[PDB]
DNA sequence: TCACGCAGTATCCTGT
RNA sequence: GGAUACUGC
């Protein structure tokens, strides 16, 4: 992909492929609220990375038309605001307000870079997206059990994570110290490149952490002890070495230098944990440590948080934003997501249905299935 | 401005929060947004120039005083009087003061017998209280003798 | 360079 | 004791 083609694809696929329909039946929820779409906030960064704010539409062919104008390289959904944020310098200091807004998650996989070993920064593979894959389980299941959240869509980032939107209006009218409850009771690897180790649970395990390592332990044993192979070496397993206490260090040290398999290193060290009881969690902090979705408070906390617009293009792999079905989740591929250039050598290649034509229009379906059971809840209600 | 407009003209004003005003700059339609704003504005208060008869009505008390318009628009009631007197004593040939280079008893409030009335409650009022007593006991400064504090 | 009078009700505070 | 408001005429 060659982004110096990235503005001359742009406006095609906005033109033609872009599901502006099921986006406005998306953000106007069943039009129940009067003014909802009206007030929603979004942000456009144009060429040379020219950035707006407060744009609001007064409907689909507003939205259609403006967009369709600037051609923008990236689009990010904002709050609903008590006016419209296009006339924010009308509005008196103060009574300009952000509402309601969906509960959204950020995951990133540069977050995790003390903790992978295959790739760092930027750099994805198919060793490490399993940690992505655990997220999604682990956190979409707490939404489901212990918020009761039942309108959830799963967003592909473009490329180094997957973001969610919760769009239950319970969820949408949660204030901001009510997010930032929901994120750290979610939120369990705690601290910065300076902390060695970054979860210390109690005696009791909370029937969360209980499920969440649950979760975890499917995946564990090809995620950690064959792809990663976290206990490859002496460089890698002397942190691990670092993540227990001392006490049993040197004998764990004799039993790495005899086991020539890590899934055989992962069996002594459980079993000289287990002979040593207090200590009995010690396995699960360490894979909480190397599994466990780190989330960024301050993306979930606030009102006005811009966060990337569903079916955009990424600036620099050029993937589109797609929908990830939940129940697929295990045969999601990041290197497979339609590109742009993909999509529009597709589109030159054959009016309301020209996106079926392409290799969008699974994820689009996903996305229609998703706003119908929306739209269910809000008719049932 | 915008109570004014609310009061006078019954009609709704927007406000252009003063952080926008610069952030404003940015598109063709926030700029001519802003530039109606402030022609709506002048609008607004021609309307209630019009409205109150502003202008009519400082023409008729600067007549009846004989001060300048401006003064009069600038408001006040001290200037009036003062010109109103320089012009009735230097008319009947009198020579006026020279520029300048609660201490007194007023009016009675009776006690009220306070409570409620569901019947016909009958109110007497005095025309032109003041100025009546004025004319009718001729109280002047050519009348009254005063003496440079009791009841002359 | 300025600015009308007086009678009356309601609320709130007194460290360096 | 003082200070801050705004009704009446
Ligand atoms: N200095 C001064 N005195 C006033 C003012 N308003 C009222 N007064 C005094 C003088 C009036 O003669 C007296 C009587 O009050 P009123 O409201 O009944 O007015 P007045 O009787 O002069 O005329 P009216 O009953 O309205 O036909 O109160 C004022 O604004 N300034
Ligand atoms: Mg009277
Ligand atoms: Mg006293
Ligand atoms: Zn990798």
């Amino acid at each position: 992909y060659d982004p110096a083609s990235l503005p001359d694809v742009l406006p095609l696929y906005y033109r033609r492929l872009f599901p502006f329909y099921q986006y406005f039946r998306w953000l106007n929820y069943g039009g129940v609220v009067k003014n909802y779409f009206q007030h929603r906030e979004f942000s456009f960064t144009l060429k040379d990375d020219v950035y707006v704010r407060y744009q609001s539409f007064n409907n689909q062919s507003e939205l259609e038309k403006e967009m369709q104008k600037m051609c923008p390289y990236k689009i990010d959904i904002g709050a609903v605001y008590s006016h419209r944020p296009s006339l924010h310098n009308t509005v008196k200091s103060g009574t300009f307000q952000a509402q309601e807004k969906e509960l959204v998650f950020d995951i990133d996989m540069t977050d995790y870079d003390d903790v992978r070993r295959c790739c760092s920064s930027a750099d994805i593979c198919p060793k490490c997206w399993t940690l992505m894959t655990i997220a999604v389980r682990i956190l979409d299941r707490a939404l489901a059990e212990d918020f009761g959240f039942k309108h959830r869509l799963w967003v592909y980032s473009g490329r180094r994570g997957v973001h969610c939107w919760v769009c239950d209006d319970s969820a949408r009218k949660l204030s901001q110290a009510e997010r930032s409850a929901v994120a750290e009771y979610l939120s369990v690897v705690k601290g910065g490149e300076e902390t060695i180790k970054k979860v210390q649970l109690p005696e009791t395990i909370h029937p969360f952490i209980g499920k969440s390592l649950k979760m975890v332990e499917r995946y564990f044993e090809k995620y950690a002890l064959v792809d990663q192979d976290i206990l490859e070496n002496k460089q890698c397993w002397d942190k691990v070495i670092a993540l227990v206490p001392e006490v049993a260090r040197e004998s764990l040290l004799r039993e790495f230098s005899k086991a020539r398999s890590s899934v055989e290193r992962w069996d002594k060290l459980s079993s000289c944990l287990e002979a040593t009881r207090r200590y009995s969690n010690i396995p699960k902090e360490i894979m909480l440590q190397f599994c466990y979705p780190r989330l960024d408070v301050n993306v979930s906390k606030g009102l006005n948080h811009l966060l990337k617009s569903p079916f955009s293009v990424h600036p620099k792999t050029g993937r589109i934003s797609v929908p990830i079905d939940c129940k697929k989740l295990d045969q999601f591929d990041p290197f497979s997501v339609p590109t742009i250039s993909l999509i529009c050598s597709e589109l030159d290649n054959v009016r309301t249905r020209d996106y079926k034509r392409t290799s969008l229009a699974p994820y689009i379906k996903v996305f229609e299935q998703f706003l119908d059971k929306l739209d269910q809840s809000r008719k049932g209600e | 401005l915008s109570e004014l407009v609310h009061q006078i003209l019954k009609a709704e004003r927007v406000v252009i929060p003063p952080e926008n005003i610069r952030n404003a700059y940015n598109d063709s339609v926030h700029l001519l947004y802003m530039l109606e704003n402030t022609w709506i504005d002048a609008k607004f208060i021609l309307q209630i120039m019009c409205e109150l008869n502003v202008l009519p009505l400082a023409l008729q008390i600067t007549n009846i005083a004989g001060n300048v318009m401006s003064r009069t628009l600038m408001g006040g009631r001290s200037e009036r009087n003062e010109y109103l007197l320089l012009h009735a004593f230097t008319e009947n040939n009198f020579i006026v003061p020279d520029k300048p280079v609660a201490a007194y008893a007023g009016g009675l409030v009776l006690e009220p017998k306070v409570g409620f009335y569901d019947k016909f409650i009958l109110l007497l009022d005095f025309n032109s209280l003041y100025p009546s007593i004025i004319q009718e006991y001729n109280i002047c400064f050519t009348t009254v003798h005063r003496e440079a504090d009791e009841i002359p």
